[PDB]
This record gives structure tokens, C-alpha cells and sequence, in this order.
């Protein structure tokens, strides 16, 4: 609220401040299981074009 | 120069430097065809109000529309021509027969003409009731005394308060 | 009239949808505004052929029949004094085309989207409630302001507002010409400061 | 501003965002035609009403209250004297008893 106000002096009464943050814990991932690799040679490194 | 407008002849003299001319805005009024060396007005083809009149939809499916900046007395600029037009100082009426009746308003059209759902049901247009007529037997020589009252309770709604709010600025505007 | 600006426009969003909100509920405001100031009183009350009021000479704030809407000889003055755009809500499509819409300024805000809706009521419908308004007060005074209508002669109706004023009701009698005289003169010199130049 | 018609009394009740208020009125119902007269002379003097008008139910004068019909005898002690009556416009003679 200090913040807020920008002073370091807050009068009696009643704020609003910000609403209630929970921050995470965790960070996961979720990609389809695929263990083949693209065909890179294919497209890059193939004759006749 | 692309755009979109029709383009008619004009009275306007360009100089021989001055190909494209503009108003008060910027945007092209007027352009000097290269071809001819004549003058033409651009006017935008998109002109004029219109309203649509209907009700609620759970009781009828028939609406009016109310076209402004259209004369039908005078092949008009309307979408679709009815059989039934009443013309208003408003703009011409289509889909609405006149009455020659006079109610409280029920949907304010516009100048003095309020339509209605009435009666095989239709769309009404009529001049609107300001109400009553009467007159008072005046004379200097007569007075009106009442013999009789009526206590009359009536209830008056008035807004006191209204929903209080606060926002989290940093949670609209990110998250 | 761009399909381009249009389509950008639909994914910028929906903020013109509030703007006609608003603009709507003003305008059924306005005309809400005009209802509660002039429509005070549903019965429409036609003053009465004789003119008989004590003196006083209200032909000048009452309705002419001569004319095409009944309105009074101060209520032209003021009308000729307020100079409305066109007086008229129909501009056609004809009349703005061919290089008169940069001149004309209507023609402009209509060609870009502005338009000037007509109000519910007409000038001589307001001017009908007035003079109802005036002979109600005139034959009948504050009665019909809380119900029905009682006729009173006009002497011993400004009697009662003397006697509101806290002066004897025998002032009026007394004095009853020179009083009719000053409110004649009175509305006279109204006249005059609006036909004149102001 | 409280109700139509003559205002007696009003009562509050509460709705939500607002209030609401029972606007009791006093609202006149059944007139009569009537005649009147703005005075009445007597003995050559103009006798007026105090709080009260004068009106007649044909051969007879009386004198009420306006927002009722209340009739009376016309009395000295019920009218207040200003004067002659070659001045007033409408004035009509009778008696004015004297209790
Ligand atoms: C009320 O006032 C108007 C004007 O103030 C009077 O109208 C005049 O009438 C006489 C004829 O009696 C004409 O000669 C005048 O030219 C009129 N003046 C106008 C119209 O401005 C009217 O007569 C008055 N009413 C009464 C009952 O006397
Ligand atoms: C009270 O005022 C009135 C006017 O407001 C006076 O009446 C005027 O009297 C003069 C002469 O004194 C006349 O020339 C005017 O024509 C009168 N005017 C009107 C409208 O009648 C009056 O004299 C004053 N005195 C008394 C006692 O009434
Ligand atoms: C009311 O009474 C008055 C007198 O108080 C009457 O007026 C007088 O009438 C007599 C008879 O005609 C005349 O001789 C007097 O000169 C009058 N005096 C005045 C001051 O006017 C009057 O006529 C009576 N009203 C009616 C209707 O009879
Ligand atoms: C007007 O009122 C008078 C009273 O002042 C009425 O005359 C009275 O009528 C009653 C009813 O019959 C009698 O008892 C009285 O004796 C009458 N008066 C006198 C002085 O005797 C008169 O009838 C009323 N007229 C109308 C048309 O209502
Ligand atoms: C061969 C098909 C692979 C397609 C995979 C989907 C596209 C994903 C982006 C892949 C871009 C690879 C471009 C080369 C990366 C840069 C290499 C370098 O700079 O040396
Ligand atoms: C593919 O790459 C290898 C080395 O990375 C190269 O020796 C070979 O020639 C390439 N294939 C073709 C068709 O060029
Ligand atoms: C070519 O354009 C000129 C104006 O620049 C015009 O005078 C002439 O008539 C045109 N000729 C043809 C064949 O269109
Ligand atoms: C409105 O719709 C509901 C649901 O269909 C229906 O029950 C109701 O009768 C409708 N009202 C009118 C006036 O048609
Ligand atoms: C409509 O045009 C007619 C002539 O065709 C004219 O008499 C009438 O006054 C016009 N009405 C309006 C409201 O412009
Ligand atoms: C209604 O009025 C029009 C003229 O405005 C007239 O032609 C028509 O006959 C009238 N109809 C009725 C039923 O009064
Ligand atoms: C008074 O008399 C007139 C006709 O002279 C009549 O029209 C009116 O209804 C009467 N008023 C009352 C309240 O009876
Ligand atoms: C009332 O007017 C009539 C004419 O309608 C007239 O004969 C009578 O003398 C007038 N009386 C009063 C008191 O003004």
C-alpha cells in the first residue's frame, strides 16, 4: 500500500490492495511421445533438387 | 488513386499543375481524368440511417424499417420494397400500414409516429395520443367546489446506490 | 467504404457497440426530459371561446388558429430567434451529390457516419401541452395540477395567490383594472425585448 | 414533489439500491357547479371572505372553504369589511347576519 500511495506514511482507513497471487512451484512440460527425428538429409542433403 | 464513390461532372476549375483536389478532411473530393482533361466529383455511395422496428421476437418475426434521408413521395436507395410505405418526417416507413388512430406511444419511430403489434397480426404506424381532449366551463360568474375526496397513495422509485468495484489493473491487463 | 479497414476493424474489437449504447441512451433521455417537463398534464384543456378573464389579455401567450401549427405570438419570437441546421431531418441522397456535400457541413458529417436523429415530439405538440397547460392554469388555476379540472373566474384565482402573498384578497378588487393594465403592459414589453434585436 | 395532489404524508420502505416512497394524497373527487360572487354588499359596504369563498345554491348565498364543500351562513364575525362597493366588479347584495 506504501507502494501504492508513493508516500511512507499511510493515513487511518481501509486500502485495496493487490489480489491474492499464489506463484508456482513446478514448471512441466507435456509433448507427444516421438522419439523419430525429422528428415533432415532428405530436405537438405539430397541430390536433384 | 484507388477508392470507391460515383463520379459526375463539376463546376470546379483546376489549375494546370492541380490533378487531385480535397475538403475539409483529407480525402479526395475531386480528380482531373487524364484521358479527357474534365473534372469529376467523388461522392461515397453510402448515405443515409436506417432503423428497424420490431418486437420482441417471441411474439413475431415481421419487422419495419425506417428509412431516413428518403423521400418515397417524391428506384429509391431502400434494401427491399413493400407494399405497405408510410411516409415520415422521419424517413420513409416500409413494412408498417397507417392508422388513422391515435394511441400512447409504444415505440417511439420518431417525430409524432409510434408503431405498435395489433390485430391476423401487423405492424401499425400512428400518430401518437398526447391525450385526452376536455375543456373547463369557464365563466366569472361559476365556481367548481368539491363535495367529496379521495386519499390517493403513490409510490415513487428513486436510485440511492450503486455497485461498488475495484480492479486489479496488473491482472486485466497481464494476468 | 473500404473492406480492408473494415475487416482490421472487426479484430480490433467491439467498442463502437458501447459508444451507440451510450449515444442511445442519451438520446431516450432527451426525449424522456421533454416528456416530464411538458407532458405534466394528459388532459388537454382548450381555452375557452369567450375571453371574459377580468381584464387580463392573454392573446399574446395563448394559441392563434391561423397558422399551420397552432402557436402563440411568443412562441414565434422565439422560434425566428433560435436558428436550428435546416430545420428538416430528411436530406436525400440527390440533394448531397454533386459537389455540395464539402459546402454544405451537413452533408459532410452524414457522408462520414454522423447522423441527427429526430426528437419524439413536434414543436406543435409541445406548443398543444403548453396552451393546455396555460388554460388549465388560467380557467381553472392550481387545481388541475392535482386532479380533475375546477373552474374559478380569473379575479378571485390571483385573489387567493394575493392572499398567498399575504395581501387582503379586497386589494385585488380594489385595484383590479390598474393590475390588469401593468400585466398587459408587462407582457407587451416581453414582446418588445424579444422582437427587438437581443 | 410528494405525490399527486395534496400532500398529507409519505412512508419510506427499502429496496435494493434505492428507496421507495408511499406518497399520501388528498385528492378531490366529486365537484359542483357552482355560483359565486368575489364580495357581497350589505349596507353599502364590501364584505369579503376571510379563508373562504362565497358561492350560491341558487335563491341562497353561502360562504365555504375551497378544497370542500362546506356551506355556512355568511356572518361579521365569518367576513372582513373593506369599504364601499361602486368599486368592486361582480359584487351582488344580501344580508350578512349578525350573531
Ligand atoms: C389583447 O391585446 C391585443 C394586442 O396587444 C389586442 O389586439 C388588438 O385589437 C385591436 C382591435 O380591438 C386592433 O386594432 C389592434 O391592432 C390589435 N393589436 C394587436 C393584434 O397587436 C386585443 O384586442 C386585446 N384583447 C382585448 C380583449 O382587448
Ligand atoms: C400606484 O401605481 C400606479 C401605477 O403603477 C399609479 O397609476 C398611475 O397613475 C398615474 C398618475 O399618478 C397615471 O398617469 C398612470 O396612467 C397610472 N398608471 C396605471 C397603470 O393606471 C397610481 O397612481 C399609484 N398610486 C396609487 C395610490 O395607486
Ligand atoms: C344593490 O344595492 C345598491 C345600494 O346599496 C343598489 O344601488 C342603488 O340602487 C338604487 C335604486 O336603483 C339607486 O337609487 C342608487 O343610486 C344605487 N346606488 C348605488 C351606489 O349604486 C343596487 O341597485 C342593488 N342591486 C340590485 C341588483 O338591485
Ligand atoms: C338552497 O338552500 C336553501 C337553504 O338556505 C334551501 O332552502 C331550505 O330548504 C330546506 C329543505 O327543504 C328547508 O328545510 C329550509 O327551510 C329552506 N330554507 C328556509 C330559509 O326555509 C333551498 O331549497 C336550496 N335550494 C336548492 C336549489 O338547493
Ligand atoms: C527438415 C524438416 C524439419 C522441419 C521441422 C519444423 C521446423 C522447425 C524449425 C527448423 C529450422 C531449422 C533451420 C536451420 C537452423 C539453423 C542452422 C544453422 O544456422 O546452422
Ligand atoms: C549427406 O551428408 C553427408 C555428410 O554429412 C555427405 O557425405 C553426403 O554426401 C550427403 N548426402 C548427399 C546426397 O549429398
Ligand atoms: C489521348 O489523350 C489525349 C489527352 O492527353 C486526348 O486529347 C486524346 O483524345 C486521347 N486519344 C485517344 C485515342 O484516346
Ligand atoms: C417467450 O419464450 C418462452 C420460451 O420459448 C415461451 O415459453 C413464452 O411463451 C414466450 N413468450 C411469448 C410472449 O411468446
Ligand atoms: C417529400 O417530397 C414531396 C414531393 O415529392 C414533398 O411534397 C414533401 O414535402 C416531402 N416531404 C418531406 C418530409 O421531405
Ligand atoms: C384514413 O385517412 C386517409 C387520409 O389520411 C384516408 O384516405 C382514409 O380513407 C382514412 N381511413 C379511415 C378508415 O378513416
Ligand atoms: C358545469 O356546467 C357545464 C355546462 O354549463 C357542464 O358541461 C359541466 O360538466 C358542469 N360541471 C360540473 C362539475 O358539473
Ligand atoms: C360576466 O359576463 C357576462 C357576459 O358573459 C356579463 O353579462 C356579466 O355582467 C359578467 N359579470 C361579471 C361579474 O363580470
Amino acid at each position: 500500500t506504501k507502494c501504492t500511495l508513493k508516500s511512507f506514511t499511510v493515513e487511518k482507513g481501509i486500502y485495496q490492495t493487490s489480489n491474492f497471487r499464489v506463484q508456482p512451484t513446478e514448471s512441466i512440460v507435456r509433448f507427444p511421445n516421438i522419439t523419430n527425428l525429422c528428415p533432415f538429409g532428405e530436405v537438405f542433403n539430397a541430390t536433384r533438387f | 488513386l484507388t477508392g470507391t464513390g460515383v463520379l459526375t461532372e463539376s463546376n470546379k476549375k483546376f489549375l494546370p499543375f492541380q490533378q487531385f483536389g480535397r475538403d475539409i478532411a483529407d480525402t479526395t473530393d475531386a480528380v482531373r481524368d487524364p484521358q479527357t482533361l474534365e473534372i469529376l466529383d467523388i461522392t461515397p455511395c453510402s448515405f443515409g440511417g436506417v432503423s428497424v422496428i420490431t418486437p420482441g421476437t417471441n411474439t413475431s418475426n415481421e419487422v419495419a424499417v425506417l428509412y431516413q434521408d428518403v423521400n418515397c413521395t417524391e428506384t429509391w436507395r431502400v434494401y427491399s420494397t413493400g407494399s405497405n410505405v408510410f411516409q415520415t418526417r422521419a424517413g420513409c416507413l416500409i413494412g408498417a400500414e397507417h392508422v388513422n388512430n391515435s394511441y400512447e406511444c409504444d415505440i417511439p419511430i420518431g417525430a409524432g409516429i409510434c408503431a405498435s403489434y395489433q390485430t391476423s397480426q401487423s405492424i401499425i404506424a400512428y400518430t401518437m395520443s398526447l391525450g385526452a381532449e376536455n375543456s373547463v366551463a369557464y365563466s366569472n360568474n361559476s365556481i367548481a367546489i368539491p363535495t367529496n375526496f379521495t386519499i390517493s397513495v403513490t409510490t415513487e422509485i428513486l436510485p440511492v446506490s450503486m455497485t461498488k468495484t475495484s480492479v486489479d489493473c496488473t491482472m486485466y491487463i497481464c494476468g | 467504404d473500404s473492406t480492408e479497414c473494415s475487416n482490421l476493424l472487426l479484430q480490433y474489437g467491439s467498442f463502437c457497440t458501447q459508444l451507440n449504447r451510450a449515444l442511445t441512451g442519451i438520446a431516450v433521455e432527451q426525449d424522456k426530459n421533454t416528456q416530464e417537463v411538458f407532458a405534466q398534464v394528459k388532459q388537454i384543456y382548450k381555452t375557452p371561446p369567450i375571453k371574459d378573464f377580468g381584464g387580463f389579455n392573454f392573446s399574446q401567450i395563448l394559441p392563434d388558429p391561423s397558422k399551420p401549427s397552432k402557436r402563440s405570438f411568443i412562441e414565434d419570437l422565439l422560434f425566428n430567434k433560435v436558428t436550428l441546421a435546416d430545420a428538416g431531418f430528411i436530406k436525400q441522397y440527390g440533394d448531397c451529390l454533386g459537389d455540395i456535400a464539402a459546402r454544405d457541413l451537413i452533408c459532410a458529417q452524414k457522408f462520414n457516419g454522423l447522423t441527427v436523429l429526430p426528437p419524439l415530439l413536434t414543436d406543435e405538440m409541445i406548443a398543444q401541452y403548453t396552451s393546455a397547460l396555460l388554460a388549465g392554469t388560467i380557467t381553472s388555476g392550481w387545481t388541475f395540477g392535482a386532479g380533475a379540472a375546477l373552474q374559478i373566474p380569473f379575479a378571485m384565482q390571483m385573489a387567493y395567490r394575493f392572499n398567498g402573498i399575504g395581501v387582503t384578497q379586497n386589494v385585488l378588487y380594489e385595484n383590479q383594472k390598474l393590475i390588469a393594465n401593468q400585466f398587459n403592459s408587462a407582457i407587451g414589453k416581453i414582446q418588445d425585448s424579444l422582437s427587438s434585436t437581443a | 414533489f410528494c405525490g399527486k395532489g395534496y400532500h398529507l404524508m409519505s412512508f419510506p420502505q427499502s429496496a435494493p439500491h434505492g428507496v421507495v416512497f408511499l406518497h399520501v394524497t388528498y385528492v378531490p373527487a366529486q365537484e359542483k357547479n357552482f355560483t359565486t360572487a368575489p364580495a357581497i354588499c350589505h349596507d353599502g359596504k364590501a364584505h369579503f371572505p376571510r379563508e373562504g369563498v362565497f358561492v350560491s345554491n341558487g335563491t341562497h348565498w353561502f360562504v365555504t372553504q375551497r378544497n370542500f364543500y362546506e356551506p355556512q351562513i355568511i356572518t361579521t364575525d365569518n367576513t372582513f369589511v373593506s369599504g364601499n362597493c361602486d368599486v368592486v366588479i361582480g359584487i351582488v347584495n344580501n344580508t350578512v347576519y349578525d350573531p
